[PDB]
């Protein structure tokens, strides 16, 4: 192949502009890497300005960027490497790993502007993963292939349910899982890195349960774009070469938005006044288009949306649900309940939590299940207020069902043996589904309340309960 | 069932489009070019004495 | 046939003078009427037992 | 397959052809490309709104004609075109296949068909910028179309040629009504007579691929599919996509309206037709007109929705009904995009987000929502009952609100207020739950004409699915014959109030 | 042209032990021609249900059932019923 | 918004209680800080705790501010504690 080269001809802030010799112009969404002293920077093409010059935007800071200075046209989009040997290590939105554990030993590099399926090729089947916590895949069960999310603060232990998420999905599933740093505070990211490897999931000297891609947002913004496309290139590289439904972590939808709008902005775009942001329509629908479901694998995203103080500003965040296909809130009250898992049932609701889509049985043991809670609720009102006496048996019965299920709900994580000593437990979708079920019709309720507190399954259910009235009482 | 016969068609399409993008491979390999060459430059010929 | 029956019990039951406090005579009404609706339903929604091959096939 | 090959020789012999004849008759060399807008030279006599094909394989078309360069919109993404590359013109206006083939069939707003179920068969090929119809060729909006909605839909009606707006916030049920409606037209285009049957075309603009898999999943599980057209560009192509297929929608809505035959479109989410708008006007160097939108969205929205209309028999009597579908923000119904469209349309149906979080499932505002076919392009039997309700729904809100401000002779002492409180409970509906015409009357009937004030409000909506129990059960008389007569007489309306006071008691 | 032969025999080579004449698979490793009709044939058994639905289990459910020929019992019981109903009328 | 989006947690302020009287104008509802407890000498972290929910209480149910003498003895002491806070 021919030497492709180019010339530095201006740089606009993040923006650089190259001039190339006669058919030697790469095409948008084409890396240019650029050797500097401070490392290697690449830049992919957006805007084609003419006169063999092709406007780009950098992934890293342009310092001691000249004019003259040479630029190597990789030949495609920005290869990032993929396999196995990317799991369990940093690597940036360009692809080289930032974690300081030495090169990355792909065998392959995919580009991430990989061309989207087709309409044909977009499976409606709507079918529900089993993720291992009773929870998340009864109450509002994760659609596979879709558009899920979590919505918590901080302090509820959203962190430490992504690590049970991508823990179980590496079990049950088999599958590797991939989280996303578009607009990562670094402080929090090496919280999250840190808080990683203490669980030990990704066991360096051993085998890696989530390939943790990571771009810094003090890079340009083109960085902060293109860190969800590398992270999605590196979760379709896994589901196209593993039998695995791996999920896909994004930490932010509104800050990769956010990106693409000043993105935009400064390649020569703009929003309209008073605020609003309708630019984001290709390369969100970009996004949503990698994230589908295929004949062998499935990539099923994480929303893990934080709340920016019950106010959610710009169009994309606003009204999330429409995005949403099963919504997963992290509450604090919960959490102050002393429920390990602070998935609020009643708010955690899931657009496949359907008859026809999960199970004739799992809708129907999620609607007894909901309703009880709301019962229990509605109840626990004039419990506070007007004592236990002012209730009647029927609600008796629903009451404490009702705070059964809820206490039920608490089950240990396979990550949490080290944050707080339990033993981790993975349940099963049908075990989940009878358990619930038991628990419903009122054959467990000589069973102690106790008992269905820190358990998971109804074996585990009744070994407590004879625990409890073995050593207690 | 008819379902199943649309997705084997379609599997049989790319199947086609795979067969078809590997002979072109095979195509860009063998000496193929001097024939065609000939015969388009005619084809070239014949189009500007038609109009 | 069902046209008097229906038009004989709704006027029986609204023209109930000494035929108040019941408990079953309401059961079996509710009764016939999801029976009614069942059939109904049957009706508009009847599935071809023979299979449609002059079109299907 | 036997198929492919034989097509294949087919076209390829055409290429030949084509490339044999005239040359190509005319070329350009691409100058700028990007966001979907490319510069090229060349192409001196090209058309206006004239296809262009690039080498790469990427669609265009020509929204502007510079001396020298043209401004060529790419109809796809951007990256297969490169600088240099040869673009070669179509030698036509942009059009897109139209006919009775596209029934069933998902396409792209180029018409290609993208759903994968194999070619489309077109009668021809319409332009995808057609004038609309004269002062002549449209006629008065008489023939109804049944929403079957129960709501305000029903007594102020749509009717066959309206472009009734449907504004509101982002999920608040705009679609829902949509696909209420399409549903709903299922009944009358099951049928035979052609003069009743609205074959439907979805326009689901600004979608994500998901949204419209779902959709068109639900329109197949209802068996709507058979007489709805999904031509739509979802938010992974490029904006051009986006700003083409509403048009091309309309053409396909024409096609279906010149031929005598009724259509009905829905243009959902206009709004990123507009911002697509935007996103070609901003590099193809026209200059914003207000508020950072090009001036030229009014007349883009006048032309495209101005198609929609209910031609004369002159014309063959044919129905473009349409329904565009804005998604504002915050409410805010007097921003730009909203003030054009509500000023492009005959009326508008309100759906504020206040209302869908409080329990009203259609969430539609009675007040602001209006209609030009006020007791007019309806059944008639509903034309007649509430042929001025929403007046008097208006008056009851606006004495709700004097109610509150002042103790006086007012709240449930007031009959306009316990009425309007019970009529705005009855306009209810859940979604995936098209209602006839016929099992509408009554329940307006009575709260109309004050047969509702020992109701109570929490027990109205029992009492909408008892009173409909006990038309379908042991009063269908006077229901099929409003059914079959599309209006009701003085025998019908003696024998709706017979009912009516006869089931009051329960 | 070159092209006009060579794609016809192309399309007309491959696909003839590819599909439809079902015998050998030359342009690629992987064979379709037991894969389709072999073992795609339980892949819709696999998609829908197996044994069930797929078969249509003739599933005779048990007739229904009536007031086991109650005697004058039931009679007598709903009269006393009937009567301490009205006694308070 | 960009700002705070960056920094890890903001601390509010706004004139009008530096207007009524309250110059450190600080307002818990919309400050927190997300690395604060761990940041924090143990001492007031370990009190601070029951400052939160007692000032969140009296703040919520300072709408009704000449009202709590007959509305419930449980708001009374809590507008009491907010505003001895
Ligand atoms: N009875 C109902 N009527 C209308 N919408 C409902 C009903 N029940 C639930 N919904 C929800 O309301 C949503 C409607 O959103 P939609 O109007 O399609 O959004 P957009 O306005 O952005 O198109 C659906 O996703 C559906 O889940
Ligand atoms: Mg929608």
């Amino acid at each position: 192949s021919t030497p492709i080269t180019g010339k530095v001809t201006a740089v606009i802030g993040a923006i650089v502009d190259v001039h190339f010799e006669q058919s030697e112009l790469p095409a948008i969404l084409n890396a240019l890497e650029i050797k500097t002293p401070q490392g290697k920077l690449v830049l992919e093409v957006a805007q084609h300005l003419g006169e063999n010059t092709v406007r780009t935007i950098a992934m890293d800071g342009t310092e001691g960027l000249v004019r003259g200075e040479k630029v190597l046209d990789t030949g495609g989009p920005i290869s990032v490497p993929v396999g196995r040997e990317t799991l369990g290590r940093i690597i940036n939105v360009i692809g080289e790993p930032i974690d300081e554990r030495g090169p990355i030993k792909s065998k392959l590099r995919k580009p991430i502007h990989a061309d989207p399926p087709s309409f044909a090729e977009q499976s409606t089947s709507a079918e529900i993963l089993e993720t291992g916590i009773k929870v998340v895949d009864l109450l509002a069960p994760y659609a596979r292939g879709g558009k899920i999310g979590l919505f918590g603060g901080a302090g509820v232990g959203k962190t430490v349910f992504i690590q049970e998420l991508i823990n179980n999905i590496a079990k049950a599933h088999g599958g590797f899982s991939v989280f996303t740093g578009v607009g990562e505070r670094t402080r929090e990211g090496n919280d999250l890195y840190r808080e990683m490897k203490e669980t030990g999931v990704i066991n360096l000297e051993g085998e890696s349960k989530v390939a943790l891609v990571f771009g810094q947002m003090n890079e340009p913004p083109g960085a902060r774009a293109r860190v969800a496309l590398t992270g999605l290139t590196i979760a379709e590289y896994f589901r196209d070469e593993e039998g695995q439904d791996v999920l896909l972590f994004i930490d932010n939808i509104f800050r990769f938005t956010q990106a693409g709008s000043e993105v935009s902005a400064l390649l020569g775009r703009i929003p309209s006044a008073v605020g609003y942001q309708p630019t984001l329509a290709t390369d969100m629908g970009l996004l949503q288009e990698r994230i589908t479901t295929t004949k062998k694998g499935s990539v099923t995203s994480v929303q893990a949306v934080y709340v920016p103080a019950d106010d959610l500003t710009d169009p994309a965040p606003a009204t999330t649900f429409a995005h949403l296909d099963a919504t997963t809130v992290l509450s604090r009250g919960i959490s102050e309940l002393g429920i390990y898992p602070a998935v609020d049932p009643l708010d955690s609701k899931s657009r496949l939590l359907d008859a026809a889509v999960v199970g004739q049985e799992h809708y129907d043991v999620a609607s007894k299940v909901q309703e009880t809670l709301q019962t229990y609720k509605s109840l626990q009102d004039i419990i506070a207020i007007l004592g236990m006496d002012e209730l009647s048996e029927q609600d008796k019965l629903t009451v404490e069902r009702a705070r059964k299920i809820q206490r039920f709900l608490s089950q240990p994580f396979a990550v949490a043996e080290v944050f707080t000593g339990i033993p981790g437990k993975l349940v099963r979708l049908k075990d989940t589904v009878a358990s619930f079920k038991a628990v419903l019709e009122g054959k467990y309720d000589n069973i102690p309340e106790h008992a269905f507190y820190m358990v998971g399954g109804i074996e585990d259910v009744v070994a407590k309960a004879e625990k409890l009235a073995a050593e207690a009482n | 069932w008819v379902r199943y016969e649309a997705s084997l068609r379609q599997l049989e399409q790319r199947q086609l489009a795979k067969s078809v993008v590997s002979r072109v491979q095979s195509e860009l390999g063998n000496p193929k070019f001097q024939e065609k060459v000939l015969q388009q430059s005619i084809s070239e010929i014949e189009q500007l004495l038609s109009k | 046939a069902k046209s008097a029956a229906n038009k004989l019990d709704w006027a029986k039951v609204i023209s109930s003078l000494r035929i108040t406090g019941s408990t079953a005579t309401q059961l079996s009404s509710f009764k016939k009427r999801n029976d009614e609706a069942r059939r109904q339903l049957l009706e508009l929604q009847s599935q071809p037992t023979e299979v449609d091959f002059s079109h299907y096939r | 397959k036997a198929q492919p090959t034989e097509v294949s020789s087919i076209l390829e012999e055409r290429i030949k052809g084509v490339s044999d004849e005239a040359n190509l008759n005319e070329t350009g060399r691409v100058l700028a490309v990007g966001d979907g807008i490319a510069r090229v030279f060349g192409l001196n006599n090209i058309q206006a709104e004239e296809l262009v094909e690039f080498s790469s394989g990427v669609k265009g078309m020509a929204l502007n004609l510079e001396p020298g360069q043209v401004g060529i919109v790419l109809f796809g993404s951007d990256r297969l075109v490169k600088e240099g590359e040869l673009v070669k013109r179509t030698g036509n206006i942009v059009d897109v296949p139209v006919g009775p083939g596209l029934l069933g069939r998902v396409v792209d707003a180029l018409g290609n068909p993208i759903d994968g179920k194999g070619p489309i068969d077109a009668a021809g090929r319409s332009r995808a910028q057609v004038k609309a119809p004269g002062i002549l060729p449209r006629r008065s909006v008489h023939e109804p179309v049944q929403t079957g909605l129960k709501a305000v839909d029903a007594l102020v009606p749509i009717g066959r040629g309206q472009r009734e707006l449907i504004i509101g916030d982002r999920q608040t049920g705009k679609t829902a009504v949509a696909l209420d409606t399409i549903l709903n037209q299922k009944r009358w285009n099951n049928g035979s007579d052609e003069s009743k049957k609205l074959y439907c075309v979805y326009v689901a603009v600004g979608q994500k691929r998901s949204t419209v898999a779902q959709l068109v999943q639900t329109l197949e599980q209802h068996d709507a599919m058979k007489y709805s057209i999904i031509v739509a560009a979802t938010a992974s192509e490029a904006a051009p996509l986006q700003y083409l297929a509403p048009f091309t929608a309309a053409s396909i809505g024409e096609w279906f309206r010149d031929n005598g035959k009724h259509a009905l479109i829905v243009y959902d989410d206009l709004s990123k037709q507009a911002v697509a708008y935007r996103q070609l006007s901003l590099l193809l160097r026209r200059p914003p007109g207000r508020e950072a939108y090009p001036g030229d969205v009014f007349y883009l929205h006048s032309r495209l929705l101005e198609r929609a209309a209910k031609l004369s028999e002159k014309e063959g009597s044919g129905s473009l009904t349409a329904l565009p579908v804005i998604e504002t923000q915050g409410g805010d119904v007097s921003a730009y995009i909203p003030t054009n469209v509500i000023s492009i349309t005959d009326g508008q149906i309100f759906l504020e987000a206040e209302l869908f979080y409080k329990g009203i499932r259609p969430a539609i505002n009675v007040g602001l929502s209006v209609s030009r076919v006020g007791s007019a392009a309806q059944v008639k039997a509903l034309k007649q009952v509430a042929g001025s309700l929403k007046l008097f729904l208006a008056q009851y809100r606006e004495v709700a609100a004097f109610a509150q401000f002042g103790s006086d002779l007012d709240a449930s002492t007031k009959q306009t207020l316990v009425r309007g409180e019970r009529l705005t409970q009855l306009l209810k509906q859940n979604q995936y739950s098209p209602l006839a015409t016929e099992e509408q009357v009554p329940l307006i009937y009575a709260g109309v004409n004050g047969h509702l004030d020992g109701i109570e409000l929490s027990r109205i909506g029992e009492f909408e699915s008892s009173f409909l129990s006990y038309l379908k059960s042991n009063h269908n008389e006077l229901l099929t014959e409003i059914r079959e007569k599309g209006e009701l007489s003085k025998e019908l309306l003696a024998s709706l109030k017979s009912a009516t006071e006869s089931f009051v008691a329960t | 042209q070159d092209l006009y032969l060579r794609e016809l025999k192309d399309t007309k080579l491959a696909p003839s032990t590819l599909q439809d004449a079902e015998g050998n698979v030359k342009p690629w490793n992987p064979p379709q021609k037991p894969n389709l009709p072999e073992l795609e044939l339980q892949g819709p058994e696999a998609l829908k249900a197996y044994t069930e639905q797929n078969v249509e289990t003739a599933h005779v459910a048990k007739e229904s059932e009536e007031g086991e020929s109650e005697p004058i019992e039931e009679d007598w019981l709903v009269l006393d019923d009937a009567e301490e109903t009205k006694e308070s009328h």
